[PDB]
């Protein structure tokens, strides 16, 4: 929810 | 909470960094030489607390993310994800200075 | 910290709010009259911590998004991203009451 950005670590630990 | 070798074994990278990045190897040369207080200050800056979780620092699954090229801006943090936002500084000396200044503010 | 003017200077709005919305200006009147304890409770509720970042509260980049119409539900937040989810309450007294109950019991 920065999923507000395209950082791959957020998509890995969400 | 001082076994930073266990921290390195589980750390991953983002923004263009890999474990073979020059900036990354300089970083691990720096933090492995940190004192005990500087190690705790780094854990507080990056993760939100100096206490190691049960199972060792490896369970933090720290990420070091490149957020830009060389700059004077200090590194930042994303404590929710245990992410150090680390600009690609042009030297190991500059990296240590900017990293220390960022983590001693508390 | 307590520099809530710098927080207001970098706050962004979404979901139908802008800086000129009536409830938004009422929000800032309320939090600017907050006690020091209530300001720290608001930060802990909205950002996950009551400590100011390096560079002041302006670096938080808070977002106030509209979360449904008038209701007796409390405002929520996504502390990983400094997002305040705020229903469009019908009055300033209701907004103050709902926001105080949310930050004191969480």
């Amino acid at each position: 929810x920065x999923x507000x950005g395209f950082w791959r670590y957020v998509y890995q630990k969400c | 909470n001082l076994d930073f070798q266990a921290l390195e074994e589980t750390t991953e990278y983002d923004g263009g960094y890999t474990r073979d990045s020059v900036l990354i190897r300089e970083f691990w040369e720096i933090v492995h030489s940190f004192t005990d207080e500087q190690k705790r200050l780094f854990l507080q800056f990056t993760t939100g607390t100096d206490r190691a979780p049960v199972g060792g620092l490896g369970k933090l699954k720290m990420i070091i993310a490149k957020n830009g090229p060389d700059t004077e801006r200090l590194p930042t943090s994303h404590t929710c994800f245990n992410v150090l936002l680390l600009p690609e500084y042009s030297s190991k000396e500059k990296l240590k200075e900017r990293l220390l200044k960022a983590i001693t503010y508390a």
